[PDB]
C-alpha cells in the first residue's frame, strides 16, 4: 500500500514554481482552519462545559454560565 | 538528483510521521474529577501528585491510570 501512495505523490506533475508554493499554503490554511474548528468542545446547554485547566486541576474559580469557553486543544 | 530528492523527501516524512506517533502516544487524559496518578515504573508512583493534567508521560514507562 505504501508502494501506491509513493507511485500516486510521484506522479504529481513537476509544475512550475508557483503552485508548489500555493499548495504549501493551502495546507497551511487547512491546518489552521481544522485547529480554529477543533477548538470549540461537545456543547449541549444544561451543560456549563467548563474550563478543565491542564494545570492545577478543575478551574474552581472559573464558572461557566452561559457563554463562549474555548478550550485549548490537549489542554 | 530528482531520485534524491524523491527519497530524501520520503526519509524526511517517514521519520516525522514516527515522531508524530510517540508524541501523540506520549500524552493521557485523565478527565476532571479524576486526579491521576503517574504510572512510572522507573522510580514509580509519584508523592508529588501529578492529578489532572496531560503531563508528558514517556512511553513504556507510564500509563495512564485514571483515579477518580
Amino acid at each position: 500500500m505504501a508502494q501506491n501512495l509513493k507511485d500516486l505523490a510521484g506522479r504529481l506533475p513537476a509544475g512550475p514554481r508557483g503552485m508548489g508554493t500555493a499548495l504549501k499554503l493551502l495546507l497551511g490554511a487547512g491546518a489552521v482552519a481544522y485547529g480554529v474548528r477543533e477548538s470549540v468542545f461537545t456543547v449541549e446547554g444544561g451543560h456549563r462545559a467548563i474550563f478543565f485547566n491542564r494545570i492545577g486541576g478543575v478551574q474552581q474559580d472559573t464558572i461557566l454560565a452561559e457563554g463562549l469557553h474555548f478550550r485549548i486543544p490537549w489542554f | 538528483m530528482a531520485a534524491k530528492v524523491f527519497e530524501s523527501i520520503g526519509k524526511f516524512g517517514l521519520a516525522l510521521a514516527v515522531a508524530g506517533g510517540v508524541v501523540n502516544s506520549a500524552l493521557y487524559n485523565v478527565d476532571a474529577g479524576h486526579r491521576a496518578v503517574i504510572f512510572d515504573r522507573f522510580r514509580g508512583v509519584q508523592d508529588i501528585v501529578v492529578g489532572e493534567g496531560t503531563h508528558f508521560l514517556i512511553p513504556w514507562v507510564q500509563k495512564p491510570i485514571i483515579f477518580d
